[PDB]
């Protein structure tokens, strides 16, 4: 991005609140399966066991 | 039976790709996996990357990702591995597993029931022939007690008898553990317990029964004061 | 992915004893835990699979059970082969990683040491390296701590330092002072001096080495 | 359990009624299936082929 991004608020950006999913699901065919890579906010994601995913 | 049997190639040397065979007792896999594991000497142990019996899928170590490979065929009892690189805490004793078909609590559980002799494999850099002795005469004939023994440095392959007075062993006589060095030789230093009671009579000659050589170098006390 | 600390690391003791192990989980893996018995010379087998359901063979001396990320495994009738390490394994997920190593040790035999100096003979002054011994006999626990003085310093390596495993006959501890040192700084330090206590030992004694003919 | 159940009836029990039953459930590993157990009534249960299921 650019540098100033004119920083009105100087308060931050989104880095530590968007996460990067790649996930796999299928299509609409029910027998393939493609890696779909999407963007969700931390507030709509839980951590389950298996600490990594 | 499942009974598991493994020797391989033995000890080895570094930086080679080492072929470790294994063996069963008629137990074929058919439905079961089987599996590699590491004993450290003495501690810990480490896991190596199981095999599908059933399939001809393979998982590995994940820090080993690549270094595992196994073959595998019709029959269940052959089972050879292809380890690649092998490093210096690869000396350690090997094991055979197998798993566990079928139980009530649930089907493919790992919890390893079945295992094999097991041998110690090493990375000895070097083969470096075999050991020397050095005696260990006390001061005297604080403590009043003069305990005599022997130095045995540079031993190979491990392990390499060792026994005291033709084996007509007298009283509470014993050996060190194995230790290794950092450049790859085996050393030990072969001292036998002394009783503070019966000094200037008593006589322990080291019997280094190593298999080419069997050399009995006489080792007795006597006074360095 | 699993670390298993399985505290404490050692405990001694003696036949019929309440001693217990707790096997620390890095993270929770639910019921999904296997136990081994690693009987010394031998392989390791089942104890406690599923975490409580006692093997089949093995009585039910083996108190077990637990969930979550603690396990206990309490041993109501010790016995003289059950004397060995136990390793809990997780399977949950892979990697599978085993115990940290918990080694159980006899609690009798308390034997008390007798240390001496012993200069080196002919053999090691013609070779390259030369050895000074404070010989450790029969003593008990394994916290021989031996300490070194040569030039206002300790080294290590050379201190060719290993006791030996429990014994049965005996059922103690032996261990040796042996220093492979070469002349070029063995024979230059002229007065050597090994400081050793143990609380088997009533009076711990330090004992001083002379060079060679002095 | 208790032997005598303070049986005054002695009509019978539920055993040969009720079949206890297990079913595999999926699981992380490649090939390893757990036993959800359960009891259920004969009444509600048949087989088809492929004896014991
Ligand atoms: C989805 O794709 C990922 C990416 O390779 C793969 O690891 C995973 O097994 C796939 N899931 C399926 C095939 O159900
Ligand atoms: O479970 C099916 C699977 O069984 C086994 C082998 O015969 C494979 O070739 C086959 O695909």
């Amino acid at each position: 991005n650019v540098n100033y991004t004119n920083n009105f608020p100087n308060i931050g950006n989104i880095t530590d609140e968007v996460r990067n999913c790649s996930f796999n699901v299928t299509t609409e065919i029910r027998d393939k399966k493609q890696k779909v890579y999407a963007l969700f906010y931390k507030l709509d994601i839980v951590q389950m066991e298996n600490k990594n995913s | 039976q499942i009974h598991l049997q493994e020797s391989g190639p033995g000890l080895v040397r570094p930086s080679e790709t080492l072929s470790l065979t294994c063996d069963v007792s008629g137990g074929a896999f058919n439905d079961a996996y089987c599996s590699w594991i590491r004993r450290l000497p003495g501690g810990s142990l480490e896991w190596i990357g199981r095999i599908s019996g059933r399939d001809g899928y393979v998982e590995s170590n994940p820090s080993l990702t690549g270094r595992v490979t196994m073959s595998i065929d019709a029959t269940w009892k052959k089972i050879v591995l292809r380890l690649t690189s092998v490093t210096a805490s690869d000396t350690a004793t090997y094991f055979c597993a197998g798993e566990t078909p079928e139980d009530d609590f649930g089907y493919y559980q790992p919890y390893f029931k079945s295992w094999g002799q097991g041998l110690l494999v090493t990375v000895s850099s070097a083969s470096t022939k075999g050991p020397s002795v050095f005696p260990l005469a006390p001061s005297s004939k604080s403590g009043g007690t003069a305990a005599l023994g022997c130095l045995v440095k540079d031993y190979f392959p491990e392990p390499v008898t060792v026994s005291w007075n033709s084996g007509a062993l007298t009283s509470g006589v014993h050996t060190f553990p194995a230790v290794l060095q950092s450049s790859g030789l085996y050393s030990l230093s072969s001292v036998v317990t002394v009783p503070s009671s019966s000094l200037g009579t008593q006589t322990y000659i080291c019997n280094v029964n190593h298999k080419p050589s069997n050399t009995k170098v006489d080792k007795k006390v006597e006074p360095k004061s | 992915d699993i670390q298993l600390i399985q505290s404490p690391s050692s405990v001694s003791a003696s036949v019929g004893d309440r001693v217990t192990i707790t096997c620390r989980s890095t993270q929770a893996i639910g019921t999904d835990l296997a136990w081994y018995q690693a009987t010394p010379g031998t392989a390791p087998k089942l104890l406690i699979y599923h975490s409580f359901a006692r093997h089949e063979g093995v009585p039910s001396r083996f108190s077990a059970g637990g969930s979550g990320s603690e396990f206990s495994l309490t041993i109501t009738g010790l016995q003289p082969e059950d004397f060995a390490t136990f390793f809990c394994q997780h399977y949950k997920r892979l990697p599978l990683t085993f115990g940290g190593g918990t080694k159980v040790e006899v609690k009798r035999t308390v034997a008390a040491p007798s240390v001496f100096i012993f200069p080196p003979s002919d053999e090691q002054l013609k070779s390259g390296t030369a050895s000074v011994v404070c010989l450790l006999n029969n003593f008990y626990p394994r916290e021989a701590k031996v300490q070194w003085k040569v030039d206002n310093a300790l080294q290590s390596g050379n201190s060719q330092e290993s006791v030996t495993e429990q014994d049965s006959k005996d059922s103690t501890y032996s261990l040796s002072s042996t220093l492979t040192l070469s002349k070029a700084d063995y024979e230059k330090h002229k007065v050597y001096a090994c400081e050793v206590t143990h609380q088997g030992l009533s009076s711990p004694v330090t004992k001083s080495f002379n060079r060679g003919e002095c």
